Order: structure tokens, then C-alpha cells, then sequence
């Protein structure tokens, strides 16, 4: 009932690990393609945990 | 923003739109053209006589 959310804007983000994790043969992604993620630009992001 | 699997969904839906409004289109000036030589055979039979 108290879910964290961070506002995150005016950055470059965590991008490093789906990044690198290119090579693999097998892609668990849904709502847009790991690949293109690194090839765009986002007005804001939200981040829950 | 997505990759050829998944885009190929979107790009069906757009191919579809599109070529039934070219349709309606072209149907449409052909049913106009029709009207507009009845009506230049009858300016040139006017002229004639």
C-alpha cells in the first residue's frame, strides 16, 4: 500500500545491463523491444520497486 | 520502436486503412467523371447545332 516511486528525468539510466545483455540469443520483453530502448529519447520515467 | 515480429501487426492495420480509403477515392472520381463527359457531350452538341 505504500509502493516506492522515484521520478527520474535528466539522466541516462541503468541502460548498461539490457545493453550488454545483447548477445543472448533469447529477448524477455513485451512492452517494446530491449534493443531499440537504447536509441530514443523519454520525456519522463517512473521506477517502481 | 519495435522489431519485425511485432511491427508487421501495426503495419497490416495501416496497409488495410489506407487502401480502402484509396478505394473510395478512386470510385468516387470515376462516378464524377462519368457525369462530367455527359455533361461536355452535351456542350459540344450544343455548339454544333
Amino acid at each position: 500500500y505504500a509502493w516506492n516511486r522515484k521520478r527520474i528525468s535528466n539522466c541516462v539510466a541503468d541502460y548498461s545491463v539490457l545493453y550488454n545483455s545483447a548477445s543472448f540469443s533469447t529477448f524477455k520483453c513485451y512492452g517494446v523491444s530491449p534493443t531499440k530502448l537504447n536509441d530514443l529519447c523519454f520525456t519522463n520515467v517512473y521506477a517502481d520497486s | 520502436r519495435l522489431d519485425p515480429p511485432e511491427a508487421e501487426v501495426q503495419i497490416d492495420r495501416l496497409i488495410t486503412g489506407r487502401l480502402q480509403s484509396l478505394q473510395t477515392y478512386v470510385t468516387q472520381q470515376l462516378i464524377r467523371a462519368a457525369e462530367i463527359r455527359a455533361s461536355a457531350n452535351l456542350a459540344a452538341t450544343k455548339m454544333s447545332e
